[PDB]
């Protein structure tokens, strides 16, 4: 458009700011505004306009933007991802038989579990996918287990941060991690590319 | 088979307390 400034809005997900700046500025000044207001880190958000990676020296003019036009705060992730989840989209029927159910006693007592074992095609390093059978709780914590072969505890500490202040998360004083409902998992799942492996294991029977 | 050790592998990992 031919109008001098823009507003723009960055959402994260959680919170949305709206901000007004000149077409010529450097989005850097955008980016880190953001950060600073939301209390976070530069290095934990990416930004995203129309799916594309936003570089600090780039300018609203550089991208053609428009008017009221949003900027997606991502938030960091690991790297590399499992090969074994490079497709988001398969349909999920083949999975279903091959999740378990199984009952494990703990001290008061028995709590039954679905599990599927996923294995990393190139390492061969399996994981488990888990969910308790009462609630459907899925562990996110092993889904991001499985989904980041080489991820540092550092990277896990954060996003098990972000889950803990954006999903709904519980604990079980029985079994570690954090474990989050159905709707959550599925959030997750679209994150981490495991959208048919997490459709799978909650439609299994328990 | 291998379900025994599945069997016997999850319940340990799921106990990593």
């Amino acid at each position: 458009g031919p109008e001098t400034h823009i507003n723009l809005k960055v959402s994260d997900g959680s919170s949305e700011i709206f901000f007004k700046i000149k077409k010529t500025t450097p989005l850097r000044r955008l980016m880190e505004a953001f950060a600073k207001r939301q209390g976070k880190e530069m290095d934990s958000l990416r930004f995203l306009y129309d799916g594309i990676r936003i570089e600090a020296d780039q300018t609203p003019e550089d991208l053609d933007m428009e008017d009221n036009d949003i900027i997606e705060a991502h938030r960091s992730l690991p790297a590399e991802r499992n090969p074994l989840y490079k497709d988001d989209t398969l349909d999920h029927t083949p999975l279903i038989p091959k999740c378990r159910a199984q009952v494990i006693e703990f001290p008061d007592g028995p709590a039954t579990f679905v599990r599927l074992k996923c294995t990393n095609p190139e390492s061969k390093v399996p994981h488990f996918l888990m969910r308790m059978a009462k609630d459907s709780s899925i562990s996110a914590t092993s889904m991001f287990r499985s989904a980041f072969p080489k991820a540092t505890q550092e990277e896990e500490d954060l996003e098990m941060r972000w889950i803990r202040d954006n999903l709904n998360p519980i604990e079980d004083k029985r079994v570690a991690g954090l474990w989050v409902p159905p709707a959550d998992a599925l959030a997750l799942a679209k994150d981490y590319s495991m959208t048919p492996f997490i459709n799978a294991l909650l439609e299994a029977s328990s | 088979g291998s379900a025994e050790e599945d069997d016997e592998l999850f319940q340990n990992y799921v106990l990593q307390q």
